[PDB]
């Protein structure tokens, strides 16, 4: 399933690191999702999807408050880092729009679990996004 | 952000 | 982690254009999938619209088919039908991401997410096929 | 072997069988005001299955919609004798001729049964090969 | 079938 990131790097004090508590936050929401759903209708995941989103619209503010100090020469891998999880949060909203439009139906279990798919990528690219600048903070100090 | 906030109307 | 057996050496396959259809859209996605990596949207704009020609070509005849088959089979078929149509319609969106984010980064991002679409319509319209099979043989007694 | 639970083409047939078969069994007895309905009934039966048939063929390969186009010409011609040799025999009602006339009567409509039902056989083999069976 | 057949027969 091929590349993979070692643990977050141990180099960096994360006790006032705000990316780290966002992208944390969000996978989190992302879990309460997936794990929840396969039940509820969409009285209960439309909400649940909404929360993801907002995590995410925190986490994007907080990562723009982020790069102005970094690199200036890292900024561009951070901003497209970013709008990749734009476009993940986009397709969780399509299947989220599927599942509706056919509930009650041998499709409906089928768009929960493209949802699910969606809402996976979301939390390894937000955990990539944070891996990225990692590696931003490392290359300023040394 | 306008279009990440376009998404995030559509679910209220 | 699913797979299905070849589909079933009971019927008759010189007059069968559901097959031929189904082969014809796995083949179509094959070549997007082998030409795309280098491609530039000139060319993978047009390697789409063949999944989406052979894609509609499928459907066509689908319809046409129904009406032979039990009435009990005609939902699941018509099911597997739409799933088809959000299919294309997943493989569209990131087309068009893949177009916008040329000169960067991710043209090569969005290209992969093509190909999972364009596995993920592969797969399901050979479980079409595996669908109108089953109720062809159950036509057949 | 095939599931005749919506075949409407079987089903029709079956009309226009059974609409023979009311006929041929109730006409010796049986006056003009009495069996021209009854060929009446013949005719709209047939008719029904030929637009059912229309309706069928572009479902159907075309290597047979010709077969299929000459049975339907067909039963419209045996239709056409029945109705024939049904006029002869109100011509001569009362008469020495009046039997003989409901005999070919009879034959026609025999015709017509055999045939729709030669029309049936096609349009199944047509329909065995589209559903693809060995 | 065999129905339509047994149609048929009553026919002959």
């Amino acid at each position: 399933p091929q590349e993979i990131s070692p643990p977050p790097t141990a180099n960096l004090d994360r006790s006032n690191d705000k990316v780290y508590e966002n992208v944390t936050g969000l996978v989190k929401a992302v879990i309460e999702m997936s794990s929840k759903i396969q039940p509820a209708p969409p009285e209960e995941y439309v909400p649940m999807v909404k929360e993801v989103g907002l995590a995410l619209r925190t986490l994007l503010a907080t990562v723009d408050e982020t790069i102005p100090l970094l690199p200036a020469s890292t900024h561009r891998e951070i901003e497209m880092a970013q709008k990749l999880l734009n476009s993940d949060l986009g397709e969780l909203i399509n299947k989220m729009k599927l599942a509706q439009q056919y509930v009650m139906t041998s499709l409906q279990q089928e768009y929960k679990k493209q949802m699910l798919t969606a809402a996976h990528a979301l939390a390894v690219d937000a955990k990539n996004l944070l891996d990225v600048i990692d590696q931003a903070r490392l290359k300023m100090l040394g | 952000l306008s279009e990440l906030d376009r998404l995030l109307l559509e679910l209220n």
